[PDB]
């Protein structure tokens, strides 16, 4: 019924070359199952973990998703997510700036 | 200042095979202190604050049963709400429920909360006067009779005025080096050329707890919504939160701008503007 | 502390 936001982004203010933690923040989806990737140029990062499933007062759900990383002049980090919602899985490109 | 403790259940109907996904978390204000997730190896209630973890065995015998059983709970209601609203047994289904209570800044009592929803959408609720229901439709309308012929009101009531106040009160006691220290936002301004004649101002707020927080963009001291952009609060992953706000002015005009940063953990408001 | 189940709906 609802599709996700999703918001991706560092932990901390990035730097090239210093490790940190890339987080991808989907929320205001319903139901709750959801499948969420953290991508280092195109391919699926395998270390990823996420928070325990909760939800706001509108009963849309939330969940971070997490893995460490280091920012660099190279990569591209990304999210994405597929969803019931979705006709396509969704992908939002990191922006250090975001 | 203000403090609240929460629960928020969730069970999720597996047609296919098996019972429903069942996750349990718990909240003292914006920190989570213990989950049960089904698919997880325990079985059992599991501490997620220091805090918590010097609670003795009796505690967490006692939290595992009594999610648990709310686990057991919510299955059958799955397919009870199956049969209210005559559907197949072959689609997944969703129940929630989250109750908790909010104490003041003399943690003394000041509301307690109860309700459940049905995918997504408001079943049933306790009012705030912990005597009367709120049901959505016809549905819920059976199930609140069914509840006032159990006195289930009365048992909430007293959970949420006693329990539930008393065992908060507790946590922050034992998490006071945390639950009842405020971190201020660490704030910030970034400059982003979009022309040779415009750019976005982005005012950040970092590394803050609790959650709660006001950005506000003004020009010339009047508050401006106008070309600016508002994140979602977000969790930076390591128990904080972050924020942002953009706007977007006319390159040189800089100065008529100020970002004003509201937060528990700040005395007065901040004011920034770009350097 | 979590409260004890209610009666099911
Ligand atoms: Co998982």
């Amino acid at each position: 019924q609802r599709t996700p936001k999703i918001q991706v982004y560092s932990r901390h203010p990035a730097e090239n070359g210093k490790s940190n933690f890339l987080n991808c923040y989907v929320s205001g989806f319903h139901p709750s199952d959801i499948e969420v990737d953290l991508l280092k140029n195109g391919e699926r990062i395998e270390k990823v973990e996420h928070s325990d499933l909760s939800f706001s007062k509108d009963w849309s759900f939330y969940l971070l998703y997490y893995t460490e990383f280091t920012p660099t002049e190279k990569d591209e980090y990304a999210c994405r997510v597929n969803h019931v919602t979705l006709s396509q899985p969704k992908i939002v490109k990191w922006d250090r700036d975001m | 200042g203000s403090h609240s403790m929460r629960y928020f259940f969730t069970s999720v109907s597996r047609p296919g095979r098996g019972e429903p996904r069942f996750i349990a978390v718990g909240y003292v204000d914006d920190t989570q202190f213990v989950r049960f997730d089904s698919d997880a190896a325990s079985q059992r209630m599991e501490p997620r604050a220091p805090w918590i973890e010097q609670e003795g065995p009796e505690y967490w015998d006692g939290e595992t049963r009594k999610v648990k059983a709310h686990s057991q709970t919510h299955r059958v209601d799955l397919g009870t709400l199956r049969g209210y609203y005559n559907q197949s047994e072959a689609g997944s289904h969703t129940v929630q429920r989250m109750y908790g209570c909010d104490v003041g800044s003399d943690w003394r009592f000041l509301r307690g909360y109860h309700q459940y929803a049905y995918d997504g959408k408001d079943y049933i609720a306790l009012k705030e006067d912990l005597r009367s229901w709120t049901a959505a439709d016809m549905a819920a309308q059976t199930t609140k009779h069914k509840w006032e012929a159990a006195h289930v009101a009365e048992q909430l009531r007293a959970y949420l005025e006693g329990t539930c106040v008393e065992w908060l009160r507790r946590y922050l006691e034992n998490g006071k080096e945390t639950l009842q220290r405020t971190d201020a936002p660490k704030t910030h301004m970034t400059h982003h050329a979009v022309s040779d004649h415009e750019a976005t101002l982005r005012c950040w707020a970092l590394s803050f707890y609790p959650a709660e927080i006001t950005l506000t963009w003004q020009r010339d001291g009047e508050d401006q919504t106008q070309d600016t952009e508002l994140v979602e609060t977000r969790p930076a992953g390591d128990g904080t939160f972050q924020k942002w706000a953009a706007v977007v002015v006319p390159s040189g005009q800089e100065q008529r701008y100020t970002c004003h940063v509201q937060h528990e953990g700040l005395p007065k408001p901040l004011t920034l503007r770009w350097e | 502390r979590v409260a004890s189940p209610t009666s099911g709906v």
